[PDB]
């Protein structure tokens, strides 16, 4: 047991009518709900990253509120902006100075969503979406006076002006709304099993479970839940996990680049998990503590299993077995049991069977010419050359990967719905909106109401395009394009007003396809592999023409291979039919 | 129009330490039966100096003493009369308007409007039984007005204390976390319906109209989301009420 301190990252568990952790829906949705079926304290949910909150102290928003009110006088506006910036800097300085101070009962604290980086707030001028009599709670990127939340004891043992201890139920009262947060039983129609959270008088209590301590939250030391990359020095290659032939496999991918450090892929990102007595406690890993490795995209954990070398490295779905456990033997001297510093050479050891990890040149994908996947077995003895270096990862990559994974999930759901031969109007609207956000993300242009069908991007983002290619988002787009026709929709019937939303959906999909292959050979080839299906839609008002023309004209080889008498004849026929200069 | 806390305190202490001589409550089964018999014999009305009048006056005095959002007197008042006896006497098939008024006022000023949280109220079916009786009284008023013959005392009871208690129960900070609301949706819906019908009558006065509108607004606000929806036939007039309130 320990006292609560400002800056600690803890998990909130609802107690009362509905029991569960606070989670946030997919995409940029700011709604906060509770999923009792997702998991419990004994068995935390698999997507536990969404149930982590950081405690922050009082933040002043008077200048920011005044500036926002004024915006909704150029010199006055500039002065207000300067005042808001100064207030933000002062708040940051205060947070830095007061960091680590103990939290006292009856004080004012704020909850920040680490995954979303949005402060929870209660809006006093609008009601909740479902429970009209209740009051709405939402996540705001910048926050407001609603972020302030008094903390009060739930039992009679404690009183005002007392230290807060881990594993205790507390009541959060907004300063403005002044109503304890309630996990309303009202189920969300959009997502089954999700219970909305609002602000209304009730008896619900939020248990506080400590996960990461302010002292152990230092970025200079490796901590559980942090994502990094493991690099091999001798092989000059990166470890990765991918679905080679329908089965997930872990391999040391070979790179033909002239700079090994630049051979970075999202699927090669790994996360470190610390083992503690409390399953929900991660803390910071010590040099004498057990460690686990997790895949930031597939979610499987690294492990070693009997090799058909005696043991080979693979990925497992759950970490509830000693196989996933691993230890990091330092290559150099260490400060006794001090926390592991980030970006330090280490050697992986498998304690389940007491075998030492090693690297071998035997490919795992010998079936394909010039294999890239390389086997990573284990040796009974220890080799000093098998040292893996840690590389940090910016938060932008994590955010992009999470968004891509969520979008791929919804696109797979949409493809399944389309293949079923029936899609609801609401589902179609959701799919169209998702394609809109995907177009905006690929174009990397702010959403200002401009016609996305004619959106113009000055400089393509190579990292985003690589993320789309490797995450199979383009495959999902192709499946969406091919599903209605395969029926649900027909090319000849697109002219009818009924299928107009479907026409716009195909339009958005083709825009996505065009925007992911701008001056990128790999994406261009990946899309061109479906040249037959792309040409099958030629002529119809879907703008397959512009995408095909751009893709094939950007590359000489693709134009030489693909264009033939048939394509020219089709173009001549369609221009005769329409007689348009385009 | 002001409350003397010290006078209330001394009155409460004097009544408690005086004994059963000054305060008489028909909480016992035999005492409850005697109260029932005397109430039945008083169908025409309540006599000026009958023991029923004394009991009603005592209950009113206790309710007034408990008023003022205090803690010294309210705890003792609640201890003297538990909710079970209030439900037993008020919910009995046979009753009189004056006793209902007195007990409802006592509940409102000693249980619903308590300054200190009490778990036994918002975690029991006593007040829900009370609310079903309130709905029954509203239906009785509506039926009586259907025949153009109604008792003014019953209308006053439904208008003055019934609405106040309903508003207090659904407008207190400690009631925002009621755990039995979801299982008791129907009753609250019924209440809303009843209130709507009571507002549909033309004889309602301007002050009564405003009070009923405020009560309906509070009920709707508490009825926004509780895993419940407003029936379309019932919502037909609720939409107009909301439009008028917005104006
Ligand atoms: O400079 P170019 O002509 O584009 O060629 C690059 C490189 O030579 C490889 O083809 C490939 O790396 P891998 O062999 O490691 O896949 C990379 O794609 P990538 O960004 O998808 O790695 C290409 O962009």
């Amino acid at each position: 047991s320990s006292f609560l301190h400002i800056g600690d990252i803890v998990s909130l568990y609802a107690e009362g009518s509905v029991n569960g952790f606070i989670s946030t829906l997919g995409l940029v949705d700011d709604r906060c709900v509770v999923e009792p079926a997702a998991g419990d304290l004994d068995n935390p949910p698999k997507k536990f990253r969404d149930c982590l909150f950081k405690v922050c102290p009082m933040n002043r928003y008077s200048a920011q509120k005044q500036y926002w009110k004024a915006k909704q006088d150029v010199v006055l506006l500039q002065k207000l902006q300067h005042a808001a910036q100064m207030e933000q800097k002062q708040n940051d300085t205060e947070n830095k100075k007061v960091h680590g101070d103990v939290v006292k009962y009856g004080s004012v604290i704020q909850l920040l969503h680490m995954k979303s980086n949005k402060y929870l707030t209660v809006n006093k001028r609008l009601p909740a979406l479902l429970e009209k009599n209740a009051m709405r709670v939402t996540l705001d990127a910048t926050g407001n006076e609603g972020s302030w939340l008094f903390i009060q004891p739930f039992w009679k043992l404690r009183s005002n002006g007392d230290n807060v201890v881990v594993g205790d139920k507390v009541i959060l009262n907004p300063v403005n709304a002044g109503q304890p947060l309630h996990a309303s039983n009202y189920e969300l129609s959009d997502n089954a099993g999700c219970k909305e959270v609002n602000s209304v008088n009730c008896n619900t209590s939020w248990k506080i479970n400590l996960f990461m301590q302010f002292r152990d939250h230092l970025e200079e030391v490796l901590k559980g839940g942090d994502v990094v990359r493991l690099f091999h020095a001798e092989q000059e290659k990166f470890l990765t996990c991918d679905e080679y032939k329908g089965k997930l496999q872990v391999f040391l991918r070979t790179t033909l680049r002239q700079s090994a450090t630049s051979a970075t892929s999202s699927n090669a990102l790994w996360e470190v998990e610390v083992v503690h007595h409390d399953p929900c406690r991660g803390g910071a890993g010590h040099w004498n503590g057990l460690y686990r490795f997790k895949h930031l995209a597939t979610g499987n954990y690294l492990a070693a299993e009997e090799n058909p070398i005696k043991y080979c490295l693979v990925a497992v779905p759950h970490g509830n077995d000693i196989a996933s456990l691993f230890e990091l033997d330092p290559t150099t001297l260490q400060k006794t049991d001090s926390f592991v510093p980030r970006n330090s050479y280490v050697r992986l050891r498998h304690l389940c069977t007491n075998t030492w990890i090693q690297s071998t040149n035997v490919p795992i994908d010998i079936e394909e010419e010039r294999p890239i996947r390389l086997m990573l077995g284990t040796c009974p003895t220890k080799e000093d050359k098998e040292a893996f270096a840690i590389v940090s990862v910016p938060v932008s990559e994590i955010r992009d990967l999470d968004f891509a994974n969520d979008a791929s999930s919804m696109l797979a759901s949409a493809v399944e719905k389309l293949n079923e031969g029936f899609i609801s109007q609401n589902d179609r609207r959701f799919v169209i909106q998702l394609l809109e956000d995907l177009v905006f993300f690929v174009s990397d242009v702010p959403n200002n109401g401009q016609n996305v069908l004619d959106i113009m991007v000055t400089k393509p983002n190579r990292e985003r395009q690589k993320l789309m290619r490797e995450q199979n988002i383009l495959k999902q787009v192709f499946g969406i394009l091919k599903a209605p026709f395969r029926p649900l929709v027909r090319l000849e019937e697109l002219s009818d007003q009924k299928n107009a939303p479907y026409q716009h959906m195909f339009r958005l999909c083709y825009r996505v396809l065009r925007h992911s292959q701008e001056d990128y050979r790999k994406n261009q080839e990946h899309i061109a592999k479906q040249f037959g299906m792309m040409q099958s839609q030629i002529g119809y008002d879907i703008l397959a023409e512009d995408t095909i023309t751009a893709l094939l004209h950007n590359n000489r080889k693709l134009l030489e291979k693909h264009i033939t008498k048939t394509e020219v004849e089709t173009f001549v026929s369609l221009v005769r039919k329409n007689r348009e200069p385009r | 129009g002001k409350y003397v806390k010290k006078c209330q305190d001394m009155i409460m202490t004097e009544l408690t330490n005086a004994g059963d001589d000054v305060v008489v409550f028909y909480n016992d089964k035999a005492s409850l039966a005697h109260l029932l018999d005397m109430m039945k014999a008083a169908r025409d009305g309540v006599e000026d100096h009958s023991p029923l009048m004394y009991h009603i006056s005592l209950v009113d005095l206790l309710a007034a003493c408990a008023e003022g959002k205090n803690v010294y007197t309210e705890i003792k008042c609640t201890s003297l009369l538990p909710l079970e006896d209030v439900v037993s006497v008020v919910t009995h098939e046979d009753c009189i308007t004056e006793v209902k008024m007195a007990y409802v006022n006592f509940v409102n000023h000693c249980y619903v409007d308590t300054e200190v949280e009490m778990k036994e109220i918002y975690t029991s079916n006593h007040i829900w039984t009370l609310f079903e009786n309130f709905t029954l009284d509203m239906a009785r008023v509506c039926s009586k007005r259907e025949k153009r013959v109604a008792d003014p005392t019953l209308e006053k009871y439904v208008l003055s204390v019934v609405l106040d208690t309903i508003n207090a129960f659904f407008s207190s900070p400690f009631s925002e976390n009621s755990t039995s609301l979801q299982t008791h949706q129907t009753i609250v819906v019924q209440l809303l319906q009843s209130t709507t019908r009571l507002l549909e009558c033309p004889w309602l006065q301007q002050q009564h109209k405003g009070s009923v509108e405020a009560c309906i607004r509070t009920l709707a606000m508490v009825a926004k989301g509780r895993a419940i929806l407003l029936p379309m036939d019932l919502d037909a007039h609720i939409s107009s009420m909301l439009s008028s309130g917005a104006s």
